């Protein structure tokens, strides 16, 4: 069959990981598929406008830091900035 | 009319020397003063492994 | 030997990268860009997980339906503002009843 | 009562020069090329004639339409041709080399020459240690092209200094400078500086001041006027001090008992209790602090960094460095090279023990020597006489040392070069001697 | 008066091109200006330039060998507020701290991006 592309399962065992006894419906799978991909496309807009307004021709993790630290209206930005800079500081550790 | 010896302080170097049966051990002490070495017999050495006497312990 | 385990992260890290790759973005692409695109948002989907499950803990029920994001999303004010234009299919209306409407 | 910095005061005078009628051409010229300060003159002379920081300034005039070019000590006269000066010293080099020439010109107008045909005279000259190839060829061809100067020698300026407070040229000792931008550690072996175990750490007194400049921004995010360069280099001149014991005096500086007497506060030029919080005793001091005073809040509070800045040079980790301290690397080099058993000195250890001797610009901070001979007496076996030798001004010893190295004929003559040897060798040529650079390879 | 003095100064000390320091003849070249930055790069390229055609000898005492090597000793760690004993390290933004109001009223409240040059003093960044 077809090769569908979807992050339920990446989404369904955080939700196992911080919570180990609740349960969830398909309809809330397509549901939030539809959330992550929504700011996947408005986020990734984000930046490319931005650094082309910049005239950089690239994306690294300095236009989409300032792209997440200007769009949300905020809380989840001041966690999330620095949640991201911990990722890459282990990503460059290992 | 009996006298006391002391040596103390901090181990910088512990390396003893065999010929599995040790000869003796070379053991340097630091205090704030300056430091020692000293020659030492291989039961005071087997005491010493029995304290659990690494490099950097007073 | 995965990158995303590299990354110590949860959410996959290649494929964000590949679905930049095509998405028609930037024509070349920095290495920390899609760990930062997954961080932010296996932060925002952890957000809204914690407050599903405090609304399915608050109605006593074991699988979330979206009522229960529904006034998980209306509760807080910056995801007031961030979806606020947004359209819900299956949502209804959160209790909201003016005191001058009210008889008495 | 606070005191209050200013900038220091310009000179009333300017400079004067030498008369030429004293001048004559078989005298060599001695020149220290410091981070810092140029010291010029003679060699017959022992005391200086010509020290001055190395700045010069492009001074455009609107009624004459002309660039008049104010160097060291002239840039001295005005506060805005004091502000534009600019140092010929980009990083621990020199990048740009015309201002060098110019300095140079400056330096040879005021020592009473009247040359033909370029400088006649030999020329003495201090350098780095392990000089990178790139500069020393400027060099080569600015002092034999344009100045034609006859011959050319080089060498360290520690060791220069080594040789200045041992004039026999043969002794054993380790000398240790403190620069501008550097902190070199040179064991020195039978009157030759033993290069292959040289160390050096990158921090010296710019690295210094400008971490006052840092930490005083972080400490008051908040004060409206901006200090100059000047009042942090002397308010660390004035104000800092070698903690005798950095783990002791740390645990006790912030009780009320010592911050009565050890706290000093500068103030800037312009025209539920606070006894328990350490805030208020870290940023005011043991005085209570009224935000509504206007004088109170131009107020600088030095508590803690007048024995941390110099700590740095014993632990780096503090200012970044992932290097080890002066007291480790001398340990490395006197405790385990040189034939030297961990345990048991030998006799070239022994030697290098009772010469010990702190040179350079950034021995002036009081507290230095007691620190270093406490740490000496702490990792050193029992019994070991330490002998440290400190200059009044050490800042000063290299000139002494060109100075006793070109009136010792003998030995001179060993380290020179000529316009005949560089002519025939290029300036791709290393003049292996005792007192300065070694080949870089075996 | 104030302003005429500068101008005796420069007077005095006026040079011009063909002075009578500098020599007769100059072939004086144009010169890039090679900042202190990439000087160090070409030593290293230069020296690897050198051991690869030896490859194809042991330095003796070059920039990269004189350098120091790190200590072996613990570092001891330090409050970054203060400049105090760090006993504490807090786990959101990795500052070490001594005691708990410097948490409270420093290190909590403190402002995203003052961190980074927070740790550039030890280089942590």
């Amino acid at each position: 069959k077809t090769r569908k592309e979807s992050y339920a399962i990446y989404v369904y065992k955080v939700l196992k990981q911080v919570h180990p006894d609740t349960g969830i419906s398909s309809k809330a799978m397509s549901i939030m598929n539809s959330f992550v991909n929504d700011v996947f496309e408005r986020i990734a807009g984000e930046a490319s406008r931005l650094a082309h307004y910049n005239k950089r021709s690239t994306i690294t993790s300095r236009e989409i830091q300032t792209a997440v630290r200007l769009l949300l209206p905020g809380e989840l930005a001041k966690h999330a900035v620095s949640e991201g800079t911990k990722a890459v500081t282990k990503y460059t550790s290992a | 009319k009996e006298t006391k010896e002391v040596y103390e302080g901090e181990v910088t170097e512990l390396t003893p020397e065999d010929a599995k049966t040790i000869s003796h051990v070379i053991v340097g002490l630091k205090s704030a003063k300056g430091t020692k070495t000293l020659r030492l017999d291989p039961t005071i050495y087997e005491s010493i492994q029995r304290e659990k006497v690494s490099i950097g312990d007073v | 030997k995965t990158r995303s385990s590299r990354a110590g992260l949860q959410f996959p890290v290649g494929r964000v990268h590949r679905l930049l790759r095509k998405g028609n973005y930037a024509e070349r692409v920095g290495a920390g860009a899609p760990v930062y695109l997954a961080a932010v948002l296996e932060y925002l989907t952890a957000e809204i997980l914690e407050l599903a499950g405090n609304a399915a803990r608050d109605n006593k029920k074991t699988r979330i339906i979206p009522r229960h994001l529904q006034l998980a999303v209306r509760n807080d004010e910056e995801l007031n503002k961030l979806l606020g234009r947004v359209t819900i299919a299956q949502g209804g209306v959160l209790p909201n009843i003016q005191s001058v409407l009210l008889p008495k | 009562k606070a005191v209050v910095i200013d900038d220091p005061p310009l000179r009333q005078t300017p400079e004067p020069f030498d008369e030429q009628s004293a001048y004559n051409p078989q005298s060599p010229i001695a020149i220290d090329f410091g981070s810092s300060k140029l010291r010029a003159g003679f060699v017959n002379h022992a005391t200086p004639t010509h020290i001055f920081p190395n700045a010069l300034t492009k001074f455009r005039d609107r009624k004459l339409n002309k660039n008049f070019t104010f160097v060291g000590n002239d840039t001295l006269l005005d506060q805005a041709v004091r502000s534009q000066s600019r140092s010929p010293f980009d990083g621990p080099f020199v990048t740009n080399w015309n201002l060098t020439e110019e300095i140079l010109d400056y330096t040879f107008h005021h020592l009473g020459v009247v040359p033909d045909n370029g400088i006649p005279n030999p020329i003495l000259l201090t350098e780095r240690l392990a000089t990178v190839q790139s500069q020393r060829t400027n060099w080569y061809q600015i002092l034999f092209e344009t100045y034609n100067v006859p011959g050319v020698t080089f060498g360290i300026d520690s060791l220069f200094s080594f040789y200045n407070y041992n004039p026999s040229g043969n002794k054993t000792g380790l000398v240790i400078s403190c620069g501008h931008e550097d902190t070199n550690v040179i064991p020195v072996v039978d009157g030759a500086g033993i290069l292959t175990d040289a160390k050096r750490i990158n921090w010296g007194g710019h690295q210094a001041v400008d971490y006052l400049n840092d930490l005083m921004a972080l400490k008051y995010p908040y004060f409206p006027t901006k200090m100059s360069y000047l009042q942090y280099e002397t308010m660390y001149k004035d104000y800092c001090y070698v903690s005798r014991n950095y783990d002791e005096d740390i645990e006790k500086i912030l009780t009320l008992e010592n911050l009565d007497t050890n706290d000093v506060v500068v103030e800037a030029p312009f025209t539920y209790d606070w006894r328990n919080s350490i805030l208020h005793l870290f940023l005011r001091g043991p005085r209570p602090h009224d935000s509504e005073n206007i004088h109170e809040q131009h107020q600088m509070h030095l508590n803690v960094e007048r024995i941390r800045v110099p700590e740095v040079i014993f632990q780096p980790t503090m200012g970044g460095q992932d290097q080890a301290g002066i007291c480790e690397l001398s340990e490395t080099i006197l405790l385990k090279k040189f034939g030297s058993q961990p345990g048991k000195l030998s006799q070239t250890s022994i030697d290098m023990v009772n010469n010990v001797l702190i040179t350079g610009g950034n021995a002036k901070v009081p507290g230095l020597k007691e620190r270093i001979v406490k740490e000496f007496t702490g990792f050193l076996p029992t019994g070991t006489n330490i002998t440290v030798n400190m200059s009044s001004d050490p800042s000063l010893d290299a000139w002494k040392g060109m100075a006793a190295l070109a009136r010792n004929e003998e030995q001179y003559r060993k380290t020179v070069i000529s316009k005949k040897e560089y002519e025939e060798y290029g300036p791709e040529y290393i003049k292996e001697h005792k007192l300065g650079n070694t080949k870089y390879f075996e | 008066e104030r302003l005429l003095f500068l101008r005796s100064v420069g007077e005095r000390n006026e040079i011009g091109f063909p002075s009578r320091f500098k020599s007769a003849h100059y072939k004086k070249p144009t010169r890039r200006h090679k900042s202190a930055r990439q000087l160090i790069s070409d030593e290293n390229k230069r020296i690897n330039a050198l051991l690869t055609k030896a490859n194809k000898l042991v330095p003796k005492a070059t920039y990269f060998s004189v350098e120091a090597p790190p200590s072996i000793r613990p570092a001891k760690k330090y409050c970054d507020v203060t400049g105090l004993k760090g006993f504490y390290k807090s786990p959101t933004n990795n500052i070490r701290y001594h005691n708990a109001e410097i948490y409270q009223l420093i290190v909590k409240p403190m402002a995203p991006g003052v961190d980074q040059e927070y740790l550039k003093l030890r280089g942590a960044n």
